């Protein structure tokens, strides 16, 4: 999902 | 030196949930520990074959978190090279590009930065206004 998210 | 494959996903847990509390340089140490657990089983197993691969790809996610820490405390000299490992196998990797386009970015190698953020967008042009933010940030830079 978002780039920033771990994962 | 086998029974902690049952470790791995804990460990990957642990630090996912240090990541989302904040404690970005501790949720580092965790995937790293992951990740080392996962390249001693993969050493045991011969390169290409099909335990090798699965092995290979569940590292990959890993690999990535460990990253994204590492740009969190900017540091990008790592994030440079794992991206590249993960990318020179599975080149359509959307995070990996990304990531290492930011990194690149952050390190002045504006022609490698948008190379990589344009390859972001071939694969998922969803990412537009993310991506939009990075490269408006960027070219600002290359105006000095």
């Amino acid at each position: 999902s978002r780039m920033e998210e771990v994962d | 030196a086998e029974e902690k494959a049952k470790a791995v996903p804990l460990i990957h847990q642990e630090g996912n949930r240090l990541y989302r509390e904040g404690h970005v340089k501790e949720a580092a140490a965790k995937y790293y520990d992951a990740i080392a657990c996962l390249k001693n089983l993969q050493m045991k197993e011969q390169p290409g074959s099909p335990e090798w691969i699965q092995l290979d790809q569940q590292i990959t996610p890993l690999l990535l978190n460990y990253c994204q820490c590492k740009l969190v405390v900017e540091e990008y000299y790592e994030v440079l090279d794992h991206c590249s490992s993960i990318l020179n196998k599975y080149d359509d990797n959307v995070k990996a590009y990304f990531k290492r386009g930011k990194a690149h970015a952050a390190v002045w190698n504006a022609q490698e930065a948008q190379a990589d953020f344009a390859k972001v967008l071939e694969l998922d042009p969803a990412l537009a206004p993310v991506v939009s933010r990075e490269l408006q940030a960027l070219e600002a830079r290359i105006r000095q």
